C-alpha cells in the first residue's frame, strides 16, 4: 500500500 | 479542408507527475494546429494533454525524458 | 502474462532531418519492454522506430524539441 504523494484529472475533456 | 481543431482541446492546469506517466506524445502546429502541444498517456487508462506555458509541466516532463534515458 | 515484444524491434540507420517529422513519441519500459524507445511519425503518415544510441538520433530530436517549442 504505496502512498501516492502528489493529481491526475478531476475532470475529463482531453481525448486527442 | 474546411474546419480543423487542434489535437489538445484543451489542457488541464493541475500540477501532474512523472509517476503516472508511462508515454510521452509531442505533436508539433499541424494542418490542424497552427501551434505545439505536449500530450501524454495517463496510467489510469487514458490520454492527458498539458501546457507548455507552466513551468511544472517543462518539469515533470523534463524528469521522464531523464528518467526513460537514464533507464 | 506470457510473451510481450518491445513497442519498437528494429531502428532506422539513416540519419534524417526533423523536417520530415511532425509528431515525436516517446515509450519508456513497459510490460513489454525492459528499456526505453523513442518512436516518431513523419507527415507522410508513417511511423518509425529511432536509437538513442545514435549521437545524430539525439540531435535530428532534440531540433524537434527545440522547433517546437519555438513555434
Amino acid at each position: 500500500m504505496w502512498d501516492f504523494d502528489d493529481m491526475p484529472p478531476a475532470d475529463e475533456d482531453y481525448s486527442p | 479542408a474546411k474546419e480543423l481543431r487542434c489535437q489538445c482541446i484543451k489542457t488541464y492546469s493541475k500540477p501532474f507527475h512523472p509517476k503516472f506517466i508511462k508515454e510521452l506524445r509531442v505533436i508539433e502546429s499541424g494542418p490542424h494546429c497552427a501551434n505545439t502541444e505536449i500530450i501524454v498517456k495517463l496510467s489510469d487508462g487514458r490520454e492527458l494533454c498539458l501546457d507548455p506555458k507552466e513551468n511544472w509541466v517543462q518539469r515533470v516532463v523534463e524528469k521522464f525524458l531523464k528518467r526513460a534515458e537514464n533507464s
